[PDB]
């Protein structure tokens, strides 16, 4: 599914 | 970038994310790290941004690509031009990882961003392996990601940031690349599961972060069950 | 791209419009214009698209730059940077449209389409030029959007596309180049108008099309009133 | 304000 995005947003 | 000073770089890799420009800001910060000095925690997700943004984008791209070419030679010529540049970005992102940042990264929480990368730059590469080599690429993603683990139990509470970001990812790693989808969601749960008896040790903004990857683990546990 | 068939570039270039690879999709099509043979109305437009895309992005970023400099050297010299690299795309356009399709092109549609390109990359280089040159670049603008307008106006019928998005360009040359808010509004609301008294003739297609172009009139009517 | 978009979207 999703991985952590570069930034917060 | 040799001639630059290495403020200069760090300057105008965060100017370029400002006008998201993320191939100049991988490209200033290739030549932070080759001034050959540490990483600072903030220098370090300018590096981790500005490859991600670059590789995101051929991921998507070869994604498409490769859809139109499942459904003349051009598809897949054009399709191994676009798998050959995301390659080469990913060796790129993997060399400076190997010379040197890991080596000299002995805090735990350098030690682990890298690592965490280093997973994460395999895997890239393995969403694209067919030959060989794709085993061996499987595994050199789970070596990393293990090692980030190991030492991110030891040595950081359940709710470091960077402690769940890398158990998100080693979690996507299970799922999508190794074939492993129990893996995935036992693993998401337990860290998920620890780091919510952890929360009432953090301030309001730790506890921000803290939950905003906690959500990331919840939406793809929803995804997956 | 010299030893790549041409149809082999076409296909590519709407491979990586698909895959949102613009600078690739610009690439390809600089290399089948530099087949030497004429563009189809299709062709037309993957070229448009394309250099429209590249320099788009180039202008975002040149803004965001330019304003943060407006607010060490690092920030001029990096909008110096991107300002280079605008550039040097507006300038391989013209070259392009110089060398050699505005001089082949005698249909009222494909001259009329590339006099509007010559004049939107002249406009481009307007947008950031202040040197001794800034006024024969404006000029030179000018003077391409002119020859298309006089070209449209006598061969064209008030509602075809090319003519429209013609002048809704031409009025933002007016507005925001040459310092004429009041050309810029009569030409818009002159379009429109005569546009809309030649709706009845359209199909559904092509009526959908004029209109289109007419709300883009319209919202810059209201914009600047 | 807005130009011509390069596709019909
Ligand atoms: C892998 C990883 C990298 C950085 C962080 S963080 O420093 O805590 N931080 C900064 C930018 C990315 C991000 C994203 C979220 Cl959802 C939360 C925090 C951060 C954590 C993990
Ligand atoms: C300048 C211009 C170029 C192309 C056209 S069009 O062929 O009628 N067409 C194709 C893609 C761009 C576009 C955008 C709108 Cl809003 C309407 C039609 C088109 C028109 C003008
Ligand atoms: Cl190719
Ligand atoms: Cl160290
Ligand atoms: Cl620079
Ligand atoms: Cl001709
Ligand atoms: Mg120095
Ligand atoms: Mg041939």
């Amino acid at each position: 599914a999703g991985s952590i995005p570069g930034r917060r947003s | 970038m040799g001639s630059m000073e290495r403020a200069s770089l760090i300057q105008k890799a965060k100017l370029a994310e400002q006008a998201e420009r993320y191939e100049d800001m991988a490209a200033f910060m290739k030549g932070a790290v080759e001034k050959g000095e540490e990483l600072s925690c903030e220098e370090r997700n300018l590096l981790s941004v500005a490859y991600k943004n670059v590789v995101g984008g051929q991921r998507a791209a070869w994604r498409v690509l490769s859809s139109i070419e499942q459904k003349g030679p051009e598809v897949r010529e054009y399709r191994e031009k676009v798998e050959t540049e995301l390659q080469g970005v990913c060796d790129t992102v993997l060399g400076l990882l190997d010379s040197h940042l890991i080596k000299e990264a002995g805090d735990a929480e350098s030690r682990v961003f890298y690592l965490k990368m280093k997973g994460d730059y395999y895997r890239y590469l393995a969403e694209v392996a067919t030959g060989d080599d794709k085993k061996r690429i499987i595994d050199s993603a789970r070596s990393a990601y293990q090692e980030a683990m190991d030492i991110s139990k030891k040595e950081m509470p359940p709710t470091n940031p960077i402690r769940l970001g890398l158990a998100l990812n080693f979690s996507v790693f299970h799922y999508e690349i190794a074939n492993s989808p129990e893996e995935a969601i036992s693993l998401a749960k337990t860290t998920f599961d620890e780091a919510m008896a952890d929360l009432h040790t953090l301030s309001e903004d730790s506890y921000k972060d803290s939950t905003l990857i906690m959500q990331l683990l919840r939406d793809n546990l929803t995804l997956w069950t």
